[PDB]
RNA sequence: CGGUCCGGCCGGGAACUCAAAGGAGACUGCCAGUGAUAAACUGGAGGAAGGUGGGGAUGACGUCAAGUCAUCAUGGCCCUUACGACCAGGGCUACACACGUGCUACAAUGGCGCAUACAAAGAGAAGCGACCUCGCGAGAGCAAGCGGACCUCAUAAAGUGCGUCGUAGUCCGGAUUGGAGUCUGCAACUCGACUCCAUGAAGUCGGAAUCGCUAGUAAUCGUGGAUCAGAAUGCCACGGUG
């Protein structure tokens, strides 16, 4: 099988992403297994916001980095070509992987 | 001070991004710095034309560049020469094979830049004040936007001392945190000093 | 035949399967005076079932998850109540009369930013 | 507060005799949030002191209580130049915390060996009407008496 | 009762006794039991002078009151009359090591003495 | 502490320097820098002028100094006191 | 800060990068536990002939836009004042506030 | 259900915890009374939650010539073979004193030793570093797994069971000082952290006064992250008992 590991930062974003890459992967091969979500990795960031003297006055930021994962377990030849020439859209990373 | 940045409060609802990617742990802060190279590049040179935004985003291992503008013409002059001349040095600067999409504004006084480098250029060029914030306000309004509420600041053509002006009109609610407030503001260089203008521009409100 | 309950507490989930049986109330592949050190959490396991006269009538399987002893404890009430209203069905009013049914809906409170914890400020002074 | 009227917080009885009057003694017991070493005092105490005295350990605690029981308690009014100390009749639930609070604050002022016998002996002395919580309500009672002429 | 020439308390248990010696505490204590046999449970009390004999060669094996004393005082009198940094703080009489001065030295300047 | 794996440390030039002094053998003050470096016992003998930020207060070495580094014997600080 | 301290750090990143072998060469030789002994003392004595500010150790984490020495952050690259206007224009992708 | 090496561990299985995404839901909706037929309040049957469910984010016109020309930007003035640079060493860590904020305690609701159980949040590539061997230890050597619901940091502690201790300057407290060291680092003397052995100061609950907190709060116990080569009793977070 190959597991594909969608990250992103948007999860209406993520979730076209992988739409459309489910669609594209049906229409060629045979059993896609399910566009599975994963724990969303939340990074935090606290910064003070006074620039010279204030210890009270502080922002927290967060990136919320939505992961899903997608399984391919019966590709056809064809497939990999496919997913290789598929240009996926600005701003998702993705890792492919057979085993 | 007290108030919040109004782009930054409604980043994630309303407003979209100014840079939209991803990165790893590992290129983050190269993407930022690359991001920030192309930005000031471009600001300083199209700044005679009025930009608007610039839409960074880079879909694998190529940049693209949306640069919002108003007037085309000092962007592009010519039969295609002047973009692809900055394209190759978009590309040299940032590294990576590149692209350049150059789209337009609708109603070039409607946004929150644009209005704002209005009052700066005026400033600059050394016009009233008042007519600057008055002439821009009522422009807005009838060209038709919900609210606008202009502020300039600071050494104000002949003083010592630093009021701080605003005018309102129409509705512009800022604690909604799903209205259409396009702001913006700029710094104007006289031998005044560093007199500072902002302005809030309500589009409309925006549904679920 | 078997029933399901799922409770929930400040970070504690339990699953609860509850059967008619001889009294054999064991959780966590354990006994409960094994598992449980405490009379008290023994006692928030087994009051609904001293509310109703089931305290040997019905065995049962649970399972439980994250949090600590007291919160693991009233996570097991939850999922009991919740099955045995499950089972009876008639039980609504006897239970809403009981105070078990009603989720406690408490949590640790977040840090506030310049607190020292979720509401204390360190030592004012006017000097 | 001023706006609200807030009523009673309910505590769980205790597993071992179903009192909400032991659920709060052990609750005012426990400092530090440690409910289990206070209880294992507090059960020990009682186990002791009825395994003395004969009876339960319910009715040999209430009636060691009821014997520490204030009257009528007394709190300032001021309005003079000098400070008035009217007397006021308590309620009925909060002498039950006066009582407990007093009872531990003796047994903590005490000077034995562990406190489980620190509690065993203050209470049978809070049964046979001695001790300190005893002088300690009797005194506030007779502070009470003595203004006796502030229930204006 | 004597052992490395200093009297040790008696009632109390056995390693809690051998603790009560300037250069043997709770570790060597422990290793001094150990080598001996006897097992830290018994007290002073209830101990025969063979077993006293075990303990009194092992504890005069190790390095205990006097030439400790003596270690202790030549190693500091060796700082002072060497003159070196921690030399010039024994004889200062401040915290050698790297504490702060400016509050907290109390422990080398003592009391806190008033300026009148 | 130093970590008795890596050996003592002394810097090039010091060792340099005290090496050609003792294949010599004169008694002029070796002018140094060089605060941090533990003293060897082919220094032994020798006015070092170690620098202490200010000037290039001389230590005559003993067998004693034989691991302490230089700036021991040199106090940075001034304080002759508050009164 | 001051463009001498900017620079500063640009010599230093590129002594670094330079120097980035014979610092583990001489620090594995150093650290190894079967070695020959002079050659342990020459791999001393050549570290520090090797120039100072050739450690990564010694290179301050700057602000990559002002050189604000204090207050960075490694997953921004930039100061925590630059970072704030940055990230309230939305030139850092989402970075929106933490409510929670 | 199967097969069980007895360890979710391998065929599995979609029920469950869980992970997100989309939703439904709580609004005076219903009832009674007060209320001026109103706004509303006092209640209560339903409901997971009853009136803002809880917590955060959001800080109106402006006040204090508040703070920062040392994040940055900048009018003017001042320096220009120097107030600009570069390097080594020192200082920012001093100390007759005084204050603010914290931590550790003054112990028996406790200390010590031996077993035993229950988490949440995170962070990792010049990095997190298992297993195994050596060292009492801090750690060393070998070194797979890992950009990670996969592996590592990592054992949670208070708690529970037993023993001991006997109200003492104590088996409390841990300061300070000597010796021996490991790591990081060109370099631990000024000036790091940590370990071991020894040493065991003051302190026996605190005057005048003052502060925090209304419920998972106070109090108490652990764990992580940022910064970061190494260096937190702080800061920012998470749970546990309560
Ligand atoms: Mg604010
Ligand atoms: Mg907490
Ligand atoms: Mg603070
Ligand atoms: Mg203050
Ligand atoms: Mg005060
Ligand atoms: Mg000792
Ligand atoms: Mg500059
Ligand atoms: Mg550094
Ligand atoms: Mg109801
Ligand atoms: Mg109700
Ligand atoms: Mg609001
Ligand atoms: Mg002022
Ligand atoms: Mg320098
Ligand atoms: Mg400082
Ligand atoms: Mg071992
Ligand atoms: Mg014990
Ligand atoms: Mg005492
Ligand atoms: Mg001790
Ligand atoms: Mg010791
Ligand atoms: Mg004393
Ligand atoms: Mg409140
Ligand atoms: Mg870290
Ligand atoms: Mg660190």
């Amino acid at each position: 099988r190959i597991r594909i590991r969608l990250k992103a930062f948007d999860h209406r974003l993520i979730d076209q992403a992988t739409a459309e890459i489910v669609e594209t992967a049906k229409r060629t091969g045979a059993q896609v297994r399910g566009p599975i979500p994963l724990p969303t990795r939340k990074e935090r960031f606290t910064v003070l916001i006074s620039p010279h003297v204030n210890k009270d006055a502080r922002d927290q930021y967060e990136i919320r980095t939505h992961l899903r994962l997608v399984d391919i377990v019966e590709p056809t030849e064809k497939t990999v070509d496919a997913l290789m020439r598929l240009d996926l859209a600005a701003g998702v990373d993705v890792q492919i992987s057979l085993g | 001070g007290q108030k919040v940045h109004p782009n930054g409060i409604r980043l994630g609802i309303v407003k979209p991004w100014n840079s939209t990617w991803f990165a790893n742990t590992k290129e983050f802060a190269d993407n930022l710095d690359s991001d920030f190279k192309v930005r000031q590049y471009l600001t300083k040179e199209l700044a005679k034309a009025s930009v608007s935004r610039i839409v960074i985003e880079r879909p694998a291992k190529s940049i693209r560049v949306t640069i919002h503008t108003a007037r085309p013409g000092i962007v592009i002059g010519k039969k295609g020469e002047d973009v692809e001349k900055l394209r190759k040095v978009v590309a040299d600067i940032a590294g990576v094979p590149a692209q350049i999409n150059i789209a337009e504004v609708r109603k070039p006084e409607l946004d929150a830049k644009l209005v704002a480098d209005s009052i700066t250029s005026q400033l600059e060029r050394r016009v009233m004040f008042r007519r600057a914030m008055k002439r821009a306000v009522q422009n807005a309004m009838r060209l038709g936007a919900k609210g606008i509420k202009v502020e300039v600041s600071g050494r104000l053509g002949g003083a010592e001392i630093a009021r701080t002006e605003w005018y309102r009109e129409g509705r512009v609610p800022l604690h909604t945190l799903r209205a259409d407030i396009d702001y913006n503001t700029s710094e104007a260089h006289t031998t005044y000093g560093v007199i500072g203008v902002k302005v809030w521009i309500f589009k409309g409100e925006i549904l679920g | 035949n078997q029933y399901y309950g799922t409770g929930r507490r400040k970070s504690s989930a339990a699953r609860v399967f509850i059967k008619p049986g001889n009294g054999k109330i064991v959780i966590n592949q354990r006994s409960l005076e094994q598992y449980f050190g405490r009379e008290t959490a023994r006692m928030v396991v087994r009051q609904p079932l001293e509310l109703v006269d089931m305290v040997e009538k019905l065995d049962l399987y649970i399972t439980v998850k994250g949090g600590g002893i007291s919160g693991q404890a009233g996570a097991i009430r939850h999922g009991i109540t919740r099955a045995l209203m499950e089972y009876d069905e008639s039980l609504r009013s006897e239970l809403r009369k009981a105070g078990f049914v009603t989720r406690d809906a408490r949590q640790v409170e977040r840090k506030k930013v310049g607190l020292r914890k979720a509401r204390r400020r360190p030592q004012f002074s006017k000097r | 507060p001023r706006r609200r009227v807030i009523g009673q917080r309910k505590i769980l009885p205790d597993p071992k005799f179903g009192s909400e009057l032991l659920a709060k003694f052990v609750n005012i017991l426990m400092v530090d949030g440690k409910k289990s070493t206070a209880e294992s005092i507090v059960y020990s105490a009682l186990e002791t002191l009825a395994q003395r005295s004969g009876k339960s350990e319910l009715e040999a605690f209430e009636v060691a209580l009821e014997n520490v029981r204030p009257t009528v308690e007394v709190k300032s009014r001021r309005v003079g130049g000098s400070t008035y100390q009217v007397p006021v009749e308590v309620r009925p639930v909060r002498r039950n915390a006066l009582a407990m609070r007093w009872i531990v604050e003796a047994a903590r002022k005490r000077g034995d060996k562990s406190m489980a016998l620190r509690l065993a002996n203050e209470l049978s002395d809070a049964a046979e009407n001695k001790g300190t919580a005893v002088k300690k309500r009797e005194d506030v009672h007779r502070m009470a008496e003595a203004n006796k002429a502030f229930a204006h | 009762a004597r052992i490395a020439g200093i009297n040790i308390p008696d009632h109390k248990h056995a390693v809690i006794a051998l603790t009560s010696i300037y250069g043997v505490g709770k570790t060597r204590s422990k290793a001094i039991l150990a080598a001996a046999g006897i097992a830290e449970d018994v007290k002073i009390s209830e101990l025969s002078e063979g077993q006293i004999d075990t303990l009194r060669d092992e504890v005069a094996k190790f390095v205990v009151e006097g030439d400790l004393r003596r270690e202790i005082s030549m190693s500091i009198k060796r700082l002072m009359d060497l003159g070196c940094y921690r030399g010039l703080r024994h004889r200062r009489g401040l915290p050698v090591r790297g504490q702060r001065t400016k509050t907290n030295a109390r422990t080398r300047k003592g009391p806190r003495k008033p300026i009148k | 502490p130093r970590s008795l794996k890596k050996g003592p440390f002394i810097d090039l030039h010091l060792l340099k320097k005290v090496e050609k002094a003792v294949e010599s053998g004169d008694k002029k003050p070796l002018r140094t820098w060089s605060r941090r470096s533990t003293i060897f016992p082919n220094m032994i003998g020798l006015t070092i002028a170690v620098h202490n930020g200010r000037q290039h207060v001389p230590v005559f070495v003993t067998d004693e100094m034989v691991g302490h580094k230089l700036g021991e014997f040199a106090p940075t600080r001034t304080y002759r006191g508050h009164a | 800060a001051k463009q001498s301290m900017k620079a500063r750090e640009v010599k230093r990143v590129a002594l670094a990068d330079k120097y980035f072998a014979k610092r583990a060469e001489l620090k594995a030789i150093i650290s190894d536990v079967n070695a020959s002994d002079e050659d342990r003392w020459n791999a001393v004595l050549k570290l520090q002939t090797l120039p100072r500010d050739s450690s990564p150790s010694r290179q301050r984490n700057r602000c990559r836009q002002t050189g604000r020495p204090h207050g960075f952050l490694r997953k921004f690259g930039l100061s925590r004042i630059k970072v704030r206007e940055a990230a309230m224009r939305g030139e850092i992708p989402g970075l929106k506030k933490a409510s929670w």
